[PDB]
RNA sequence: CCUGGGCAGGGCGAAGCCAGAGGAAACUCUGGUGGAGGUCCGUAGCGGUCCUGACGUGCAAAUCGGUCGUCCGACCUGGG
RNA sequence: CGGAUCCGUAACUUCGGGAUAAGGAUUGGCUCUAAGGGCUGGCAGCCGACUUAGAACUGGUGCGGACCAGGGGAAUCCGA
RNA sequence: UACCUGGUUGAUCCUGCCAGUAGCAUAUGCUUGUCUCAAAGAUUAAGCCAUGCAUGUCUAAGUACGCACGGCCGGUACAGUGAAACUGCGAAUGGCUCAUUAAAUCAGUUAUGGUUCCUUUGGUCGACUUGGAUAACUGUGGUAAUUCUAGAGCUAAUACAUGCCGACGGGCGCUGACCCCCUUCGCGGGGGGGAUGCGUGCAUUUAUCAGAUCAAAACCAACCCGGGCUUUGGUGACUCUAGAUAACCUCGGGCCGAUCGCACGCCCCCCGUGGCGGCGACGACCCAUUCGAACGUCUGCCCUAUCAACUUUCGAUGGUAGUCGCCGUGCCUACCAUGGUGACCACGGGUGACGGGGAAUCAGGGUUCGAUUCCGGAGAGGGAGCCUGAGAAACGGCUACCACAUC
RNA sequence: UCUCGCCCGAAGCGUUUACUUUGAAAAAAUUAGAGUGUUCAAAGCAGGCCCGAGCCGCCUGGAUACCGCAGCUAGGAAUAAUGGAAUAGGACCGCGGUUCUAUUUUGUUGGUUUUCGGAACUGAGGCCAUGAUUAAGAGGGACGGCCGGGGGCAUUCGUAUUG
């Protein structure tokens, strides 16, 4: 669905098939990009439903630059998640290390569904989208511990 | 004296930065023309690297493409209802990017006879207009080549366009900046996104 | 600052020209040409201090003007016009062709080669592209733009270039066992075999080279001169095969004087 | 003392209650709900600060005009 | 000064107040725009309430247009 | 030079600090023969400036009727030197200073596929010369004057403008009278040629269509031959480049030489009254390189908690459309959601804080400076705005306010 | 895996780090350091050989080392944390059906059906030695024989002092 003004990437979508009367579907013309990098394109992409300007999948958003890896800490912004990378800074007079973290903004896909708070995701460099956003979310990779539990209700 | 300058603004956090430029040469800012529904009038912009950006301060004449046919006419802008960005421009009658124009719906009538013979949107009198619709009278095998265009492309305009045509309106999406090219390029507005855009404007005059 | 630089100071000149610190303040700026800034020698920097022909740069550039000097076939009026590696210099009177070929500690050899050799020349493809009316152009390094080229040229490859017609011919690719030349880096004037590439999606690539008595070294793609055909050089290139031996072996020549 | 009668509208927002956030815990913070009071502006009512105003053989052997203090109470008031 | 709306509110303190502290802006007329509901059905249609916010235009800077109606601050003595 | 010594006690040992010791870099005292280098108004006052200089520029080749010089010199404009001016480029570099500035500038590393770019280097560039305007110049002037200027006359051009010829019309698309073959009594069914009318090229602005890895068949109606055929490139990716389709291409109008010099020869011949024109300076729409800019990505900065919550009506964070800008950007607007940062020190202050490469200090480890000659940033008394120009919020450019300050 | 020309290149490819050895990496000047008799030296990058001027001359240098931390590449797998499967929702092999497209050959064109490349779902059994390191002179919990002027509540007793 929509629930904006305007929701058409790129495709026409009228090819004009009224020529004996069939409803038909629709979910066929959709932009398919893949993004290269040995990255596979996931199936959300392929029989979703979102249009997104800024996805890496469907939108004009070129990937490049640096490939980086945070982990996920907040939900609560409208498409774009906050995450934090932590690291370790050697410093040349006690000789050793230091924790250190900045918690960055990133694009989050609507495509990337089992998103819970707590797993490493892969984030790569991109335009600036925004102010704070510049990073886009490449690859979900942890299962973020146990996904085999349940509990009640 | 506009700046659309990025140093002027709160970090990450919300701390104040200090200001140290004078708002620099390479950030411009200059102040919105918004373009009416009047006349033809258009005024030049330098830009850096001694480019030429046209400034247009009104505008009367656009071009416009249907989309399924291929047929791109000359169109006069009518009238300016819903931009669904700002509704003081609407009133404001102020074409932007992405707006919505009544195209007149003249000038794809002489193509849609001439391609799609037997037309439609003639008041449904079948008495007037000596159009010269049935003089030529087809003499060759081309009047079968229009039949195949006729019944076989089978011609299917429905009921939205139908309507749309007999009201001799039509409802166009602007894809052009008239701000900064200067002209009133569009497409028209086919199928999902017109019955989208035509229940917004009837929820408009509803409520 | 305020618009592009047009000085240039002899400290923050590049090593490479062979400049002097007593001497004076500013360095010779290179023109825009066909050659960045430090990849370049100007003329006044290979007359004046490199073939020792006039003391003053005055003299330079009134003989620039007096129209001997020229570089691919035209003269060149600008006492610091750019030139660049893989060129032809040859002035008009005796014998007097000098190649550009990088020395094995980064400097540029002078190589005094034959008019039979001089008339042709080497150069790098930098990209392919197309154009009007569809048809194919190359954009060479030298800031060759040539329409109609060919089918068979790879973005990285090296074609012999007419300079009295500019017209290409006897291209050769970048394939594992050609002879290249390293241009770039802390590994300039190093001729050698191609060995391997390796493939990156960071959009630099990295080439492992080996070449005569066994020794490899690693570089980029940005920086590598395909130069010949599985160790047939193109080109006679001056002081032995361009080989940097060794430190003791350099001091092992000068003892052995 | 018994028995009846009466006091327009607004402002401040106590206890209690709900939701969200923080914390290991103690608990804390924010946004609402609530309507407490010998609580504030103010009318009728009740008294009378000032003009030392008007009269001062006056309307009147103590009144009148502005300006007033208080007005849910230790409030005002009829009859027995 | 005086009503109302939106900013911002000090010394001190029994932490409740001081406080409508102090000090500013707007207020008219006419067009609009948006939001706040009920009743009918196996997401659609009918009916009315007066509020708030924003925009444009206009009048001789006029707008609480009459009426309604806190001058304020720093202190001392006494009495909570 | 991996270094200690005197000092509390009547005397000893210890913690302890003070004082001596040696460089550094500022000032000062005393003294001074030779020579080679050599810092030098930074610390307080980025306080104020008299005076004199620091940005001008001509090739055989844009414009020469200057009154200035003079080729032999005759006449069919102009031999040449040529002051002055119109034109073009530069004055956005250099030089000087460190007052603001604490993830801000800078430094290491990455990319613009999200942009612009003077000049240079290559591709591209398919009417026997048109029209006004004006300076230098000549006379006339204004006030106490400026690098001040109106009015009278004059003429120029690569300043401004207007504007055709060449070039066959090739080919394509849409309409398109007519025409060829077979069958049907005809209607009709199928295939193949074809004049006129309309648009055509590159760039801009739209919209649509097709665009690369894969090998065996089974039938239905037509036909080419004796069972049997056909195609732009690249990245890791694209909405890249390049095709085709229909229209716009905007008067403040994108290109398609109404430029200039050189030495001069040849040819059909009907004079040459026409061609054969070779080299060289001008940018000329666009495409790449080159000089550099611009906002971005990872990481890195002193002290302070007597700076523990900060940010958001006046955007603080994000989403969707739009405006502006050269492009991606809450840069700006309308609507919507309540987000964003922090005890791993944010936020708020101070710096006698420009950041680095570096400098001093001799075990190692560290400590302290770096305004300063190289790179980058900022400013031209304070801050604001802007023309020209590719590049400036320029200051040896302009405009207005404040403080000084000249006739 | 022989998917693209019995072995080899390429590609599937790391679950991501921390640490180390290469290599690339940048701008010089400066620092250490090579050569060079600037009269030594501070320096600078210069200079040196034969010729009675008679060689229209030759040769060489202007290197190297460091450039923390951060980023890239190729190896190492000890130490330091991370998940593999435990309600089986495990990994492998090959079989059932549903569902979907492209382009090669049927000589091409338009229409239908497959084998085929695999994505998506699903059913049954076999194969795993089928999957949990034993339990710190670590820790928490449970038991039961005690322990103690430990704490709280209520009670009782005792002189003495004062009256
Ligand atoms: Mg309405
Ligand atoms: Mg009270
Ligand atoms: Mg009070
Ligand atoms: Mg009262
Ligand atoms: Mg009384
Ligand atoms: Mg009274
Ligand atoms: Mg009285
Ligand atoms: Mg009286
Ligand atoms: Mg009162
Ligand atoms: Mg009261
Ligand atoms: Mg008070
Ligand atoms: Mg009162
Ligand atoms: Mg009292
Ligand atoms: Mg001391
Ligand atoms: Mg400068
Ligand atoms: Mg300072
Ligand atoms: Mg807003
Ligand atoms: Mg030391
Ligand atoms: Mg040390
Ligand atoms: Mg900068
Ligand atoms: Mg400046
Ligand atoms: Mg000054
Ligand atoms: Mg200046
Ligand atoms: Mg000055």
């Amino acid at each position: 669905t929509e629930r904006a003004y305007q929701k058409q990437p790129t495709i026409f979508q009228n090819k004009k098939r009224v020529l004996l009367g069939e409803t038909g579907k629709e979910k066929l013309p959709r932009y398919y990009k893949n993004i290269g990098l040995g990255f596979k394109t996931p199936k959300e992409a392929i029989e979703g439903t979102y249009i997104d300007k800024k996805c890496p999948f469907t939108g004009n958003v070129s990937i490049r630059g640096r490939i980086l890896s945070g982990v996920v800490t907040k939900m609560k912004m409208q498409r774009t998640i906050v995450i934090r990378r932590d690291y370790l800074h050697y410093i040349r007079k006690y000789n050793r290390f230091e924790k250190r973290h900045k918690n960055m903004s990133v694009h989050l896909s609507p495509c990337f569904r089992d998103v819970q708070i707590g797993d490493i995701v892969t984030v790569g460099e991109c335009r600036p989208l925004s102010k704070t956003v510049r990073f886009n979310v490449l690859k979900v990779t942890k299962a973020a511990g146990t996904k085999k539990q349940f509990q009640k209700f | 004296g506009i700046s659309r300058d990025n140093w002027h603004k709160r970090r990450k956090t919300g701390g104040k930065r200090k200001p140290y430029h004078k708002k620099r040469k390479y950030e411009l800012g200059r102040p919105a023309a918004n373009t009416k529904i009047g006349p033809r009038r258009i005024h030049t912009v330098r830009v850096r690297g001694g480019n030429k950006k046209y400034r247009a301060l009104r505008l009367d004449v656009g071009n416009f493409s249907w989309g399924s046919e291929c047929c791109t006419r000359k169109t006069r802008i009518i009238d300016v209802v819903y931009n669904a960005s700002n509704n003081e421009l609407v009133r404001t009658k102020t074409l932007v990017k992405n707006c919505i124009v009544l195209i007149d719906s003249t000038p794809y009538r002489q193509w849609y006879e001439s391609h799609y013979a037997l037309p439609l949107g003639r008041k449904k009198g079948a008495k007037l207009t000596p159009e010269e619709e049935e003089i030529l009278n087809k003499k060759r095998s081309k009047k079968i080549q229009k039949k195949y265009d006729e019944r076989k492309k089978n011609a299917k305009i429905s009921s939205l366009l139908e309507e749309q045509f007999q009201q001799g309106k039509l409802l166009a999406c602007i894809a052009s900046r008239p701000g900064q090219c200067g002209r009133a390029d569009g497409y028209v507005l086919e199928g999902k996104e017109l019955e989208f855009y035509l229940r917004k404007i009837k929820a408009r005059k509803g409520k | 600052a305020r618009g592009p630089k047009k000085h240039l100071k002899r400290v923050a000149a590049p090593k490479h020209w062979m400049l002097d610190k007593l001497t004076g303040v500013f360095a010779p700026r290179p023109s825009t040409g066909p050659h960045k800034l430090r990849e370049c020698l100007p003329l006044i920097v290979f007359l004046r201090n490199r073939l020792k022909y006039a003391l003053t740069g005055d003299e330079v550039k009134k003989i620039c003007m007096q129209r001997f000097i020229k570089i691919d076939g035209k003269v060149r009026v600008d006492v610091t016009y750019p030139a660049g590696f893989m060129d032809v210099i040859s002035i008009e009177k005796t014998g007097e062709h000098f190649r550009l070929v990088y020395d094995t500690k980064g400097r540029f050899a002078v190589h005094r080669i034959t008019v039979e050799e001089a008339k042709y020349k080497l150069c790098k493809v930098r990209k392919i592209t197309v154009g009007v009316k569809g048809i194919p152009h190359l954009v060479t390094h030298d800031a060759r733009t040539i329409r109609y080229p060919d089918p068979v040229i790879k973005v990285n490859d090296t074609v012999q270039i007419d300079l009295g017609t500019g017209k290409i011919i006897n291209f050769i690719k970048f394939d594992t066992g050609n002879l290249c030349m390293v241009i770039g880096g802390a590994n300039l004037g190093r001729v050698g075999v191609i060995t391997n590439r390796e493939r990156h999606p960071g959009s630099f690539d990295v080439v492992h080279v080996k070449d005569a008595n066994g020794n490899s070294f690693a570089t980029r793609l940005s920086n590598i001169f395909v130069i010949g055909n599985g160790n047939k050089p193109w080109i006679s290139l001056p002081r032995g095969k361009g080989i940097r031996l060794t430190v003791a072996e350099e001091r092992d020549k000068r003892l052995a004087t």
